[PDB]
RNA sequence: UAAAUUAUGGUCAAUUGUUAGUAUUCAUAUUAAUUUUUUUAAAUGUUUUAUCAUUUUAUAAAGGUUUAUUUUUGAAAGAUUUUUUGUAUAAAAUUUUAGGAAUAGUUAAUAAUAAUUUAUAAUUUUGAUUAGAUUGUUUUGUUAAUGCUAUUAGAUGGGUGUGGAAAAAUAAAAAAAA
RNA sequence: CCCACCAAUUUUUAUAAUAAAAAUAACGUGCAGUAAUUAAUAUAUUUAUAAAAAUAUAUU
């Protein structure tokens, strides 16, 4: 949960575990039905207008 | 050349086998 | 002299014509000490001999 | 006047910044068959 | 009240006249400003010979001192040639080789300490006819030497063959360079900068029993 | 070599050094193999042996009085077990054979 | 190169030596690209 | 060095006969070359291989000694019985 | 107070202490709690020992008994090694199972 | 092999202890204290029967 | 003749133990690897063993060795190797403790180059003066923790 | 730390020391304080005796 | 755009065989090694004592260790006596695996030996922990080679708390109190 | 000169009801390069006992 993370340093820049690319709006479009719009606005990359 | 043509043929065969497997699963 | 031949890069390494052509090209590309000294403006003997007066030959004429 | 900047967005690369990373230049190291000696293995070459 | 002068540009007091740009060339502007500061009342002008700012910087050679004049601050920003990813010695060797393969008379090369030292060593050994604008602190022209058609310089190779690896030469290495392939080698010249910012060749290095960081070889 | 070894740098070529390390590696460190002069003494114990620090021996008229080299069949190793040889430690071991011959 | 070391072909040994290269970029690439 | 896989570094191998049959050599060579099936146990594991039977047909042999070969005529076998 | 004394080996903290200076960065609440709770715990322990004699005596006797009966009371090389699991990592697993890791710090 | 070789005359003409370069061997202050105390104790050792 | 350091080392070996280890160890012996697991099911989550592995610390090819000639040797006169160091504070989470990351030099003779590796140390500050980002000079001492 | 900048840092340190001496100077002698004791000594730990 | 200055009034070369040291055969190796026609030799009772006792007789169990293991010391030496006599242990660098990820009797502080406390603790993608392999630091082989390829420095928690020091229950050429 | 299946043995990884690759002079099916019968190639999609193509772009 980005607002209340149970771990420190959610993102990382390793070679095989990069998760920053997996935080853009395209991946959340799949679960947009269950999506929290405020969480999407505050925590997402390359959001459209 | 013919090496690349055989590579493409093997890839196409693998793809059609996978799609056949999917149809069998259906 | 010592000669080293490498024909791995060639399509057919087992080529006697390649061997002889390479050796002759290496020989052709060789300059003699007389030619080198003439081009540089130096005495040929003051290029391969360890005599202390030859030290003046590698300085600039002043 | 105003600076409405966000360090969190800058570090998290929001809006999709791009840096154009180097390619084969960093990766290539040459042949390591022998040791690195001055002037290379074949100093000078005539074609 | 203390303002830190960070960088060689700020230490040398670059005007930064170009708006919002610090890496722009300024030597031409400074030279023209010095020309303006010159006086056309007996007002003797200054000759075009390359000068030094301090009287103590005049060469110790009495003949060479005739070619240098003591100019207070107009001696700076000397030269006409401008600066022409890789080491300066690598660039110098590449330029010399690719111009002697084109049978040109002059090659403009960047004038660094090691570059001008190597040029002087090659001139001493007779591989270069002469120099133009040698006192310039940015670039200078090497005059190539030709005899009966073919060039005097046959092979010129920097020590950093890949342009990214430096080598330190011990006195044993210098003596091996002298007696390379079992013969006394005054033919092929290896040039190294000593620990005293002095550029010499392997003959002098083995004569005075020192070494240095190698720069290039030429024969 | 680090502990228990007096070798301080590679014999011929090394990665670039800075300051006093470069000065020592290029000029100041001892160099046994130098034939012109031995490693110099610290000042002022060097000016008084200026004339003795040149070359090895002044003769240059030496007549070799030892056994002749065996050209054929040119044996490679001579590890003879001895009984009264006190230089066996120096004799054992690989050594480069490069001389006048 | 001993044949028992690092597989059977020369490229395996070359890549294994490359993963110990002094340059960080080359070492990282040599140890991550095949796992990718 | 993928050859001599079943030698396990030793210059020779100690095997036991199980079967014997014939195989055609690679084209354009034609014939019926005799090859024998061999079994051996190394470090509590049984291994089965096929080796060319060039030994003379004399005594009734049950074990064989296997060395390396090199003849590229038979696809699949590279081990030869010592004479 | 930013420099140590090379002659005596004193650190910058010792130099500042001798000169009467004070180089202490602004402490956060957790750091203040760390520096302040020592006295509180000491007072609590002393009060407990002076207020409940039988319980404190029983606890001290049990602690002394376990300390005295411990298998490795002797102060040999193995006991004097600062990092037993790291130094004697050959014993881990096969003989000693107390530590599941041979490395805990930056050594 | 090396049947007859000679060395520089300086080796046999050198004086004693003329090759020792002055090197500064720095130590910890605690090591300095320990060594000074040990040397003082050895110097002050009494000449009873064995010293 | 001038004898290399190998001769002196052999002399020390002969003094300590009767004679020196000159037995012609058979370096040509065929080393073999007999697999015991599945094709990809090696019992480890980090590294998988599938051939003869190199052994030894200083016998690893390519060679890596310490390189004493660096900034620390240029600045300080170390009584012992690694006695004095210079680094940057990279953490003050522990009370009265400052974590310092320092640099040393590793030499690769095959490639003829040196690299700066990083090591972390638990330096001690008594009066809590160190702040993260401070360029500090640290020295060896007794065992504190 | 990079060792190639040692000469530049030495030059800057010399300039800073010279500026300090020229401007701040020395405002009178300061009485020498008796040095204390250092907890951090080299070697193994010593006995309490 | 400095313009051809003029007793050309000294030519007579070089070699005398003398030196500042990694030098390259594409391999068939007058390179190293294992492999065919079956290589031998030395042993096992330590001793002393005040007599069912006491005194003197201390790393080759080999295991499977890559941020690792490093140490003689209160005995002896040893002297016409202290009064024990007597600072041994700790650091830095270097550390394996085709298909790479989390680790944990945990870090620091402490009026706390034998921690009822405090902390936003420690390890690690600069490659950790677990698992596999392997006795760590110029010793072997080979080459023109800062390359490649070897190596028993034989080293450590429950068996007796004795002893200055456990290493103490196979051996390993060793003189142990006239 | 010359492609894929089928047939025919068999070999490795694997022992999971797995799965996959590969070696193979004469079969039966479909038609596959060599300026070559058709601008070529690539990606993606679709049909037929699973060969051949079709469809839609990108590149030259
Ligand atoms: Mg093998
Ligand atoms: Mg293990
Ligand atoms: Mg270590
Ligand atoms: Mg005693
Ligand atoms: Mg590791």
């Amino acid at each position: 949960d980005p607002d209340r993370p149970h771990i420190k340093h959610i993102y990382n820049q390793t070679a095989l575990a990069r998760n920053l690319r997996y935080a853009r709006y395209g991946y959340f479009k799949r679960d947009m039905h269950l999506l929290d719009v405020d969480k999407l606005v505050r925590h997402a990359r390359l959001l459209p207008t | 050349r013919w090496l690349a043509r055989r590579f493409q043929m093997k890839k196409h065969r693998i793809i059609k086998r996978f799609r056949f497997r999917r149809y069998k699963l259906a | 002299a010592g000669c080293r031949i490498n024909l791995k890069a060639t399509n057919n390494p087992k080529s006697p014509t390649h061997t002889v052509e390479g050796v002759f090209e290496a020989v052709k590309a060789l300059r003699s000490v007389s030619e080198i000294a003439a081009s540089r403006g130096k005495v040929p003997h003051s290029l391969i001999y360890n005599i202390y007066p030859y030290l003046e030959e590698i300085r600039r004429r002043k | 006047t105003e600076w409405k900047l966000s360090p969190r967005d800058i570090v998290l690369r929001r809006f999709g910044q791009h840096t154009k990373p180097p390619g084969k230049a960093a990766l290539d190291v040459g042949s390591m068959r022998g040791s690195v000696i001055p002037f290379g293995r074949s100093p000078g070459e005539q074609l | 009240g203390h303002r830190l002068l960070h960088g060689k540009r700020e230490r040398e007091g670059s005007l930064f006249a170009v708006a919002n740009d610090v890496k722009r060339d300024e030597r031409l502007l400074r030279q023209q400003l010095n020309a303006l500061l010159e006086e056309e009342v007996p007002q003797t002008p200054l000759v075009d010979l390359p000068g030094v700012e301090r009287r103590r910087d005049l060469p110790a050679d009495p003949i060479t001192r005739l070619f240098f004049q003591h100019k207070g601050d107009h001696a700076l920003y000397y030269g006409t040639y401008d600066k022409p990813l890789y080491t300066p010695i690598y660039d110098f060797c590449h330029r010399i080789r690719e111009a002697t393969e084109q049978r040109k008379r002059f090659v403009v090369v960047p004038s660094t300490i090691e570059t001008r030292g190597c040029a002087r060593v090659m001139h001493d050994h007779g591989l270069v006819a002469g120099f133009r604008d040698f006192h310039n602190d940015r670039a200078f022209a090497v005059e190539l030497k030709y005899f009966q058609g073919d060039s005097t310089i046959n092979v010129i190779e920097p020590c950093s063959y890949d342009g990214r690896t430096e080598f330190e030469w011990s006195p044993k290495m210098m003596r091996r360079l002298l007696n390379t392939h079992g013969i006394h080698n005054r033919l092929v010249v290896y040039i190294c900068r000593t620990a005293d910012n002095r550029i010499i060749d392997h003959i002098h290095a083995v004569k005075e029993n020192i070494g240095g960081r190698g720069l290039m070889m030429v024969h | 070599g680090g502990p228990g070894s007096p070798v301080r740098g590679p014999g011929y070529y090394a990665p670039p050094m800075e300051g006093e390390h470069q000065r020592g590696y290029t000029a100041e460190w001892r160099d046994l193999r130098n034939p012109m002069r031995p490693p110099e003494f610290p000042t002022p114990w060097e000016r008084k042996y200026r004339q003795y620090a040149r070359g090895q021996h002044p003769s240059y008229d030496m007549v070799y009085a030892g056994p002749m080299p065996e050209i054929f069949p040119m044996r490679r190793d001579f590890r003879k077990p001895t009984r009264w040889d006190f230089h066996d430690i120096e004799k054992q071991g690989k050594y480069r054979t490069s001389g006048p011959y | 190169i001993a044949h028992w070391y690092c597989g059977h072909k020369f490229r395996h040994r070359f890549m294994r030596d490359k993963r110990f290269h002094p340059s960080l970029q080359a070492s990282h690439d040599a140890r991550n690209r095949f796992s990718k | 060095f993928l050859r001599m896989w079943f030698l396990y570094g030793c210059c020779l191998r100690f095997v036991l006969f199980v079967l014997c049959y014939y195989m055609s050599p690679r084209l354009p060579s034609s014939g019926n070359r005799r090859v024998l099936y061999a079994v051996f146990y190394l470090y509590n594991f049984v291994w089965m291989l096929r080796c060319f039977f060039c030994c003379f047909i004399g005594l009734v042999m049950s074990l064989f000694i296997i060395e390396g070969g090199g003849f590229v005529d038979l696809p699949g076998v590279k081990y030869y019985t010592r004479i | 107070g930013l420099n140590g004394c090379v002659e005596t080996g004193r650190s910058r903290s010792e130099v500042a202490r001798d000169l009467g200076l004070s180089y202490t960065r602004p402490l956060h609440e957790n750091e203040k709690k760390q520096l302040s709770h020592q006295a509180v715990y000491y007072e609590r322990l002393a009060k407990f020992k002076m207020e409940q004699p039988e319980a404190a005596r029983a606890m001290e006797r049990e602690r002394f008994v376990r300390k005295f009966s411990g298998m490795f009371v002797k102060m040999d090389i193995r006991s004097g090694a600062p990092d037993f699991p790291s130094t004697y990592r050959r014993l881990l697993g096969t003989k000693v199972v107390r530590w599941a890791s041979k490395r805990h710090g930056p050594n | 092999f090396r049947g007859a070789d000679t060395y520089s005359v300086k080796y046999c003409e050198q004086g004693r202890y003329e090759y020792q370069r002055y090197l500064m061997i720095n130590r910890f202050p605690s090591e300095y204290k320990k060594h000074f105390l040990s040397f003082l104790s050895n110097i002050r050792m009494s000449s009873g029967s064995a010293t | 003749p001038w004898w290399n350091f190998q001769t002196e080392h052999r002399q020390r070996c002969v003094l300590m133990y009767g004679g020196a280890r000159t037995k012609n160890t058979h370096n040509a012996n065929h080393r073999v690897f007999i697999k015991k697991y599945k094709r990809n099911a090696f019992p480890n989550r980090t590294r998988h063993h599938w051939a003869v592995s190199m052994t030894g610390v200083l016998s690893q090819r390519p060679r890596r060795m310490p390189w004493p000639y660096d900034l620390t040797s240029l600045i300080f006169n170390q009584p012992r190797q690694g006695s004095d160091k210079i680094g940057y504070v990279v953490g003050t989470s522990m009370l009265k403790t400052a974590v310092v990351a320092t640099n040393h030099m590793v030499y690769y003779p095959k490639f003829n180059q040196r690299v700066s590796r990083t090591k972390r140390f638990f330096a001690h500050d008594e009066d809590l003066a160190c702040v993260e980002g401070d360029l500090v000079h640290i020295k060896q001492c007794r065992k504190i923790s | 730390l990079k060792a190639g900048l040692l000469g530049h840092y030495q030059q800057e340190a010399f300039e800073a020391r010279k500026r300090f001496e020229e401007s701040t100077t020395y405002p009178g002698p300061i009485r020498a304080a008796t040095p204390g004791d250092t907890r951090f000594y080299s070697g193994s730990l010593e006995s309490i005796l």
